[PDB]
């Protein structure tokens, strides 16, 4: 079935470049005009570029026109957007999207998951881990909270699973919020009932990929 | 000039080669619509075409055939009409540009870079030895969605291989090696079932009625229209010469109206052309259309009140629509002929023929036919001519040939390989349309000597010549005008053939004083012609004999005088 | 530059309504030649990308269920749903393919008005791994709430903490349309080891008054 799976995306210091590449499985690439559209954080859509089945055909924004060089290779099923001279205004996610029917068309009707670029000359820095210890302070009737906040890391972003993915009912990770430092920090958080606190374990995984910082993190309860 | 006239000569070797460059330089030069068939033939390697450079459009067809020359330059043809077709079928055709038997000669590249459009017919390439990229081009793009059954005939035999395009175009498709060669699609790439287009996007499809493409969605930016241009802007249909009214149904005449020629709507029609009831300028007219001249300004054509009353026709022209010339058996169709419809034509066959056999030449005294004849409609070709004859004084009083059907469509009077000694067309005075070549007439001497100027109509007009007694050698033998030919003019030689008669006329000839006050009967002056008075007028001594013709405006009667009238 | 204008940016709706969204185009998006506009509508459920919902301004894709229908011609469209489900909930947007540059509209956030639902109030002090690392972050959980709108204070032995506490809160859940709020208090190790009671007030339309949830520094 169809998939779209981009790459190449990460921090770049303002005037810099990268290379963002889209890889297409489960259609006949050769015959379907591939685009990239982004959006900032919290914003609409923009239509970045777009490219004709057999590359006879290219367009650009006026934003990004220059600056932007759309390509592809249909012998290797890939979408490629060297992306130089970047600005704050580029950092945004960039979803890769197969059109419709070659150049004619531009339905975008599949759509990647999509790659996030920053663009800021702070560094990186991974996170630190510390658990929401439970709240045996709420009803053993009853219902109990927990979780992991992750703190003071960037860029964005980071993936934050329960028991290697097999709890996920009842579950809220939140957004990252932004802080003074210019770190983002990150709470997630989990809903189960009160009386399997004793018995069952609980541990988040946190994956901040920019810094290579993996950590799987075991939460209990405090007692006296 | 915008406009100009093509031509129908189809694959047949011009009678003589020397002319025929001239002959396409004076016919499409400055020119951007040919309107015709644009026929570039048997055209040698060196051969200066630069002449060609502004043509965008052709009516007819593309006939580029036995042609030594390395390129030709049709680099701004944007479309082909196909009004007519060669060989039935085929709206271009480029046949036998090789070498046969620098370094080679013979048609490498096409270069047809802005050759978007193919209205009506297919293409035809073949036998040319170092034509390249014939192969590369999408025809199936060229030809209009309408006709695409427009089969394609192309043979790609060389005599060397070719390079690739220039990498910059998108498949391989190019008139040449050169980047700025690539064929531009415009049909096959569009969205939805799009006309043609800029662009393979819906903004980028082009009005209904554009044609070659567009720069633009309006019907203004057309690259050139299907239909009509109507001062700018492409239409399915001129602007009628006529309103009609609510209830009554009368010629209410439309002050923004127009007539449709070729593929532009127009104030008024062109010099030779007839307008028509209908608001066409053509140049036959339509069937139960009756030839008028009005006295407003050129003459058109009209829905006659009875069957309309049939006037001589010629060749190429209702019952003698494929007779190819006058002969013995049609002779005597001419007789008492004021005006002919149609054209004439005098081969060896009319007068040495006894081929399909029993058809007896025609005499010289048949000729006589045609003193009665004043006007051709179409066109005068004389291949051969009796010895006997020294000229063609039979068309003494032709004025005007209009040639708006020419030989090959070019030429209205040609005369090629006759043996008469001067001209003798005395009372021609004007060519409507067309070229005029005199050739080959080894006698003919009184050529020099025509002011061919004042016959023409417009500037594409020329007389073309070669190979007749030259003025130098006649003039050696001492043949200049006669002395009362204004402005040494003259169509032979004698008194007779001058152009204009500088000092008096007596029908015929051109004479120094009437008989006013002495000879033999005495004459009154009228538009400078002596004409006699009555005959029973008396005889004066230095005195004027009458005022005018008859006998009641003598001075004195000869015999009897019996009022209102001399007898 | 065919300019895209939605109306509204706001929907809330009870699922079972039906509920409508306009676009406006400052260039008309008809296309002659095969009779129809050149309009296309995306639902982007939230931790998603996009999904297309119609092309042609009317025609829907495979998959997409029978509630959604286009309307409209010209310039001016209706994107309509009659029966909203729980699970819609997203923003929808409307892109043209008429011409360069290819240009979407603002969005349009639709949210599924759910019965009056209270916050679950949890606290949670610093650990004590971090509080040597030399900060102290307290967290205050609210879950599964409808509507959106809400208070929160935070007091540090009676003392209303304001400017140094950052607040989150969950799109809008595709299941059960709750929202969820973190809000994340910030001291120094110093500050953090100066005060006994911390605390955490919400006020909410689902409560009968404000509620609070308050650990005492060191006390089980
Ligand atoms: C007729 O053709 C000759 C022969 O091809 C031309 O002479 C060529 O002229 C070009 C341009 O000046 C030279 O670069 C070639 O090398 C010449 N070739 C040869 C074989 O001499 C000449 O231009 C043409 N002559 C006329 C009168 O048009
Ligand atoms: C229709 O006819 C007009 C002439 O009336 C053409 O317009 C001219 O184009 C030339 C070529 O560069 C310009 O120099 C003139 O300024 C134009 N004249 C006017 C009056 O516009 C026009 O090309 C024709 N249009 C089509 C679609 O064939
Ligand atoms: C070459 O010429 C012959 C004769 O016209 C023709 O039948 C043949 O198909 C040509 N060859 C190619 C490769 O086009």
């Amino acid at each position: 079935e169809v998939q779209l799976v981009e790459s190449g995306g990460g921090l770049v210091k303002p005037g810099g470049s990268l290379r963002l590449s889209c890889a297409a499985s489960g259609f006949t690439f050769s015959s379907y005009s591939m685009s990239w559209v982004r959006q900032a954080p919290g914003k609409g859509l923009e239509w970045v570029s777009s490219i004709s089945s057999s590359s006879s055909y290219i367009y650009y924004a006026d934003s990004v026109k220059g600056r932007f060089t759309i390509s592809r290779d249909n012998a290797k099923n890939s979408l490629y957007l060297q992306m130089n001279s970047l600005r704050a205004e580029d950092t945004a996610v960039y979803y890769c999207a197969r059109g419709g029917d070659a150049y004619n068309y531009y339905y975008f009707d599949y759509w990647g998951q999509g790659t996030l670029v920053t663009v800021s000359s702070a560094s990186t820095k991974g996170p630190s881990v510390f658990p929401l210890a439970p709240s045996s302070k709420s009803t053993s009737g009853g219902t109990a909270a927990l979780g992991c906040l992750v703190k003071d890391y960037f860029p964005e972003p980071v993936t934050v699973s329960w028991n290697s993915g097999a709890l996920t009912s009842g579950v809220h990770t939140f957004p990252a919020v932004l802080q003074s430092s210019g770190l983002y920090s990150l709470s997630s958080v989990v809903t189960v009932p009160s009386s399997s606190l004793g018995t069952q374990t609980y541990i988040c995984n946190v994956n901040h990929k920019p810094s290579n910082t993996k950590v799987d993190k075991r939460v209990e309860p405090k007692s006296c | 000039t915008q406009v100009c006239t093509g031509t129908d000569m189809k694959l047949r070797l011009p009678a003589s080669p020397e002319t025929h460059l001239d002959m396409l330089r004076h016919l499409y030069q400055g020119c951007q619509v040919v309107q015709g068939n644009l026929e570039l033939t048997y055209l040698p390697t060196n051969a200066s075409l630069s002449f060609l450079q502004d043509i965008q459009e052709v009516q007819g067809y593309v006939l580029i055939a036995h042609n030594q020359v390395r390129q030709v330059p049709l680099q701004r043809l944007r479309i082909v009409r196909g009004t007519q077709l060669f060989e039935d079928n085929y709206a271009l055709a480029v046949l036998d540009n090789g070498d046969p038997l620098a370094s080679p000669g013979g048609l490498r590249e096409l270069q047809l870079r802005s050759l978007t459009e193919i209205l009506k017919g297919g293409v035809l390439i073949q036998r040319n030895p170092q034509l390249c990229y014939q192969d590369t081009i999408l025809w199936k793009d060229i030809f209009h969605k309408n006709n695409q059954l427009a089969l394609t005939l192309i043979d790609t035999n060389r005599s060397r291989a070719c390079h690739p395009c220039s990498p910059m175009c998108k498949g391989s498709r190019c008139w040449g090696e050169s980047s700025e060669d690539c064929q531009s699609l415009t049909r096959t790439v569009c969205a939805g079932g799009c006309a043609r287009c800029k662009g393979p996007l819906p903004t980028d499809c082009c009005h209904e009625q554009c044609a070659a493409g567009c720069t633009g969605p309006k019907h203004s930016d057309c690259l050139a229209c299907l239909h009509f241009n109507h001062s700018g802007i492409c239409e399915l249909h001129c602007p009628a010469l006529v309103t009609y009214n609510t209830d009554t149904f009368e010629s209410m005449p439309n002050p923004e109206g127009r007539y449709t020629f070729g593929a532009s709507c127009v104030t008024a029609c062109p010099y030779n052309y007839l307008s028509t009831d209908v608001g066409s300028c053509t140049l036959v007219c339509p069937l139960h259309n009756q030839e008028v001249t009005a006295e407003d300004g050129t003459q058109r054509c009209e829905k006659c009140s009875k069957p309309c009353a049939r006037v001589c026709y010629g060749l190429g022209m209702e019952h003698l629509r494929e007779v190819r010339a006058v002969t013995s058996a049609n002779i005597q169709e001419f007789a008492g002929c004021k005006k002919i419809f149609g054209s004439l034509a005098f081969l060896p066959e009319s007068f040495d023929g006894d081929p399909a056999s029993n058809t007896a030449p025609l005499q010289p005294e048949q000729l006589q036919v045609f003193e009665t004849l004043e006007e051709i409609t179409g066109y005068l070709y004389i291949s051969a001519w009796p010895d006997s004859l020294p000229d063609l004084s039979v068309f003494q009083n032709l004025q005007v040939i209009r040639g708006r059907i020419l030989h090959n469509g070019a030429y209205s009077l040609t005369l090629q390989g006759l043996g008469i000694s001067w001209l003798g067309l005395r009372s021609l005075r004007e060519l409507g349309s067309g070229l005029a070549l005199i050739h080959h007439n080894t006698h003919l001497c009184f050529v020099h000597t025509v002011p061919w100027d004042q016959l023409f109509r417009n500037p594409h007009q020329a007389l073309l010549h070669t190979a007749n007694r030259p003025e130098d050698e006649c003039v050696g033998e001492g043949l200049a005008c006669h002395q009362l030919c204004a402005r040494g003019h003259c169509w032979g030689p004698g008194p007779t053939q001058c152009v204009n008669c500088s000092q008096f006329l007596r029908g015929q000839e051109c004479v120094e004083e009437c008989r006013v006050l002495q000879g033999l009967p005495r004459e009154y002056v009228n538009a400078r012609h002596c004409l006699p008075c009555h005959p029973e007028c008396q005889p004066q001594n230095g005195s004027v004999t009458c005022f005018g013709p008859e006998a009641d405006q003598c001075v004195a009667c000869a015999h009897y005088k019996d009022p209102p009238f001399c007898v | 530059d065919i300019v895209m204008t939605q109306t509204p940016l706001s929907l809330s709706v009870t699922p079972g309504q039906p509920a409508s969204i306009s676009c406006k185009s400052s260039q008309s998006v008809f296309f002659r030649s095969n009779n129809k506009n050149i309009l296309a509508w995306y639902l982007q459920k939230p931790g998603q990308p996009p999904q297309l919902l119609i092309y042609w301004a009317s025609s829907r894709e495979s998959g997409v269920p029978d509630r959604f229908s286009g309307s409209g011609s010209g310039t001016d469209f209706t994107l309509k749903i009659s029966r909203v489900e729980a699970e819609d909930v997203g923003v929808y947007y409307c892109q043209q393919y008429f011409g360069s540059p290819f240009t979407f509209g603002p969005g349009t956030k639709v949210d599924i008005k759910r019965t009056v639902a209270a916050p679950s109030v949890f606290i949670f002090p610093p650990s004590d791994e971090q509080l040597k690392s030399g900060t102290a972050s307290v967290v205050c959980l609210l879950n599964n709430f409808y509507p959106r709108e809400a208070k929160v204070q935070w007091k540090v032995d009676n003392a209303l903490q304001s400017g140094n506490s950052q607040e989150s809160v969950t799109e809008q859940d595709s299941k059960d349309s709750t929202y969820s709020l973190s809000s994340t208090l910030t001291l120094s190790k110093a500050d953090y080891e100066k005060h006994k009671v911390y605390a955490c007030e919400v006020t909410h339309q689902g409560l009968s008054s404000p509620v609070t949830k308050s650990f005492n520094r060191g006390e089980c």
